[PDB]
RNA sequence: GUUAAUCUAGCUGUAACCAGUACCGAGAACGAACACACGUAGUCAAGGAGAGGAUCCUAAGGUUAGCGAGUGAACUAUAGC
RNA sequence: UGAGUAACGCUUGGGAGUGAGAAUCUCCCAAACCGAUUGACUAAGGUUUCCUGGACCAGGGUCGUCCUUCCAGGGUUAGUCUGGACCUAAGCUGAGGCUGAAAAGCGUAGGCGAUGGACAACAGGUUAAUAUUCCUGUACUUACAGUUAGACUGAUGGAGUG
RNA sequence: GGGUAGGUGGUAAGAACCUCAGAUCCGGAGAUUUCCGAAUGGAGCAAUCCGGUAGUUGGAAACAGCUAUCAUUAAUUGAUGAAUAAAUAGUCAAUUAAAGCAAUACGUGGUGAAGUGAAACAUCUCAGUAGCCACAGGAAAAGAAAACGAAUGUGAUUCCGUGUGUAGUGGCGAGCGAAAGCGGAACAGGCCAAACUUAUCAUUAGAUAGGGGUUGUAGGGCUUGCAAUGUGGACUUGAAAACGAUAGAAGAAGCUGUUGGAAAGCAGCGCGCAAAAGGGUGAUAGCCCCGUAUUUGAAAUUGUUUUCAUACCUAGCGAGAUCCCUGAGUAGCUCGGAAAACGUUAUUUUGAGUGAAUCUGCCCAGACCAUUGGGUAAGCCUAAAUACUAAUUAGUGACCGAUA
């Protein structure tokens, strides 16, 4: 699927209001980016991960 | 008519039981196949008493399975093998005359 | 248990026959009949003087020990001190 | 050796025609789900004559009764001939 | 492997399992609602004249096309002129 | 009602017999068509429709003693035939895995999948029904054990052939 | 265990038997329970085919009988282990768990139209419906105020009636429709993180396991005291009691005559009733029979409640003092959407980005600011009122009576 695996955020369902306000449906997919991570018994993984859980893990300072 | 083979010894001489109504059972059918059969009634009451056997060998931890531990036939049987022997040595003989 | 039991005497109430006694031979309590010896005699004409079940409502028991050989009605409430259920008439006392 | 593959032997006038032979072709049905070697063991140890040749056949269920407003199958059973040596009989 | 196996060859002896095996296979048993002129892979494929499995009559073999009998008008179809 | 009207959807004659009933059943003699086929062996397909005895309500575009209809009994026999226990093609399925709101989709190792490859049995006889299966005659193949003689054997991999 | 004298399931006779040493039958408990099938040793075209391993019996051996066992995934533990030294991935082994079905009924969540109306139609509507999918439960969901809101006010959630077709929302068209307040059904609130502290970790703990604390008339921690040994549980074990559920037993009372094939009809004379419900009996029976009211009945399994002891949890009130803690990619804010009656608006929610404060705090009282007042988010759980009836027992019907 396209959703992280640090959390189960995955994507969201919307309209799409163009002008003059008709509807169609279109996902809203999150951004996943495979930046690594290092667990705490060594076991340096490669991921796909979220931009906002990269920026809750940088400060974390969990790499 | 079931507390009565309880009393009995009931974990070995019951196999033997078994295999000799097992036997009658047989031969109760096979004359079944044929006339003279004047008790049909006896296959129920031995499948009866078969089923009644088994269940007092079931309530145990048994089986009544490996629980164990032809005058002229023999003849014929030979008979049949010096033919054969007869047979094959003159198959022989005439397969090595032809060389 | 039952008012009728196969092997003693009964009569029949109701019906073209009247007064019949007779020993009772057979029961079929699934479907309420009972066999009458000497009664209700169904000629059949086979490809013989065979009797029919009659209905255990028309029969009622018939008492011997009486003086007055009448009809009447049962009980089985009475338990011997040393015994098992029986039969006993409701105007009278006597066992079966 | 349960013998509970021996069924029933069948009396039929091919069965006869096939007695009055010299090898005493016996025949039976047997049950389905047994094999050639079960049915000679089982006739080895019920009578004690050891077998020259088995032979087995099944026959399929077919309509039977034809249209009596409650048509039935019929069985599937399996018969095994057992042939014996030449100078030997046996009754069943 | 070597204080031997394994293979080849012969001799003696034992064993060889499961499912199909009938019938039709088509102008009456299949697909066409049918005892429907339709369709359905492969194989065998005689004689005479014949290049030939073309054609006609036949051999081996098989059938009596599951409503008939009359008349022989108009008229219809198929032939013949 | 149409109406006892169209239609009855490729062909005969006779003798004898059965039977209550005969053009339609059985036997016999002809006859006419088929005869690169309506002849014989079979694949697939059908699933007892096969044989014997009986019946003629129903079905047979008529009749029926007769039927592929109905009732009763019976009949298919494989170490060598067709397939599996051997092999793979197109393709299918698919541990992990990749991908996708969920269901799921794709795909690796593996595993299946004949319409093909390898693999030992022939002639005759026999019943109403089966026959390279049953029987007679003759053979062949593969395992397994023992024995004898000889020889050092060589794969899950390599190569050739296939 | 009950219950007796007939029974061998229906189309069913017969034959041959069983049975009053207690059958058949009914209730409770059991065992057996072929193959397919989530199917799970491997295949497969479902009910078929082919196996491996470990025992055991026979054989001289293949082999053949008789048993047992062998799917995958996730978690835990152990062993082993490459690119590469270690270490990881991977490999093997042992233990636990679902993996499926249906109650075409309810619940939550994800996704989600059109046909229709607007007298056409795109905004709306139908409708967050139908369908598909995931997850279950006996119900589920929600839930213990950063609340409603206008007050000297109430004080978890849920359901019903009203408020009401109201305020409002709407190509202000078709339409849509509350939240308060009130009257009722029900009623229980507890528990972690955080400081602080004990122990253990190459104690670089930034980790684990204990005690302590669970919050708004702010509370808790820190120092120093006082008073308590209790009431209560959404709570453990047994023992006892009670009422049941799953078979049963007793259980009243009538004759004559006539019509009639048959009386139970009708007539005459009686009787019973805590029993005039019903069904059968040759025509409509309170008294012919089975039952009925009423009284009783449990060896065994099982339900509910009560009592006892019994764990586990649960306990009030003071003084000091700028000491510490009170849930951070969080609340807000920007751009797009949505839920709320609102068609994007305070409130809630989120795909992308941005991003604080710490009791003199933060949020809220339909833009926004100040005053006043209310409440303390970013952690968790919770029975009752509630929805449903495929299933079991009893029963009912101005419900149908063989085109219904
Ligand atoms: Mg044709
Ligand atoms: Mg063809
Ligand atoms: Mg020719
Ligand atoms: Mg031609
Ligand atoms: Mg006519
Ligand atoms: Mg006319
Ligand atoms: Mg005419
Ligand atoms: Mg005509």
């Amino acid at each position: 699927a396209k959703k992280d695996q640090l959390t189960l955020r995955g994507p969201l369902y919307g309209n799409n209001r163009s002008h003059s306000k008709t509807i169609t449906r279109r996902k809203w997919n999150v951004n996943l980016q495979p930046c690594k991570v290092k667990t705490a018994d060594g076991k340096t993984t490669r991921i796909l991960v979220s931009t906002r859980t990269l920026r809750t893990l940088k400060k974390h300072n969990r790499l | 008519t079931v507390a009565k083979e309880l009393r009995q010894k009931s974990s070995e001489e019951l196999v033997k039981l078994v295999i000799k109504l097992k036997g009658e059972l047989l031969e109760y059918r096979f004359k079944l196949a044929h006339g003279e059969l004047d008790k049909p009634h006896l296959i129920n009451q031995t499948r009866r008493l078969l089923a009644t056997i088994l269940t007092i060998l079931t309530e145990r931890k048994l089986n009544w399975q490996e629980e164990q531990a032809n005058e002229a036939a023999v003849n014929a049987w030979k008979q049949h093998l010096e033919a054969n022997k007869a047979k094959l040595l003159k198959s022989r003989a005439k397969r090595e005359d032809a060389s | 248990m039952q008012r009728i039991k196969k092997g003693d005497k009964v009569v029949v109430i109701t019906g073209k026959n009247k007064g019949g006694s007779g020993i009772v031979l057979k029961i079929m309590p699934a479907r309420q009949q009972a066999i009458v010896e000497g009664l209700n005699k169904v000629t059949r004409h086979k490809k013989v003087q065979q009797e029919a079940p009659i209905f255990l409502s028309k029969l009622a028991l018939f008492d011997q020990k009486a003086k007055q050989q009448t009809i009447g009605k049962i009980k089985y409430v009475m338990d011997p001190k040393t015994n098992k259920k029986t039969r006993v008439f409701k105007k009278s006392n006597n066992t079966l | 050796d349960v013998t509970n593959v021996l069924l029933k032997p069948v009396l039929t006038e091919k069965v006869y025609f096939n007695q009055m032979g010299e090898t005493k072709k016996y025949v039976f049905v047997v049950n389905p789900k047994a094999s050639k070697t079960r049915v000679k063991l089982a006739f080895e140890l019920v009578y004690g004559i050891k077998p020259l040749k088995v032979n087995t056949l099944i026959r399929k269920p077919t309509t039977i009764r034809g249209g009596s407003r409650f048509p039935g199958l019929s069985k599937l059973e399996k018969l095994a001939v057992i042939t014996l040596p030449k100078g030997i009989a046996i009754s069943v």
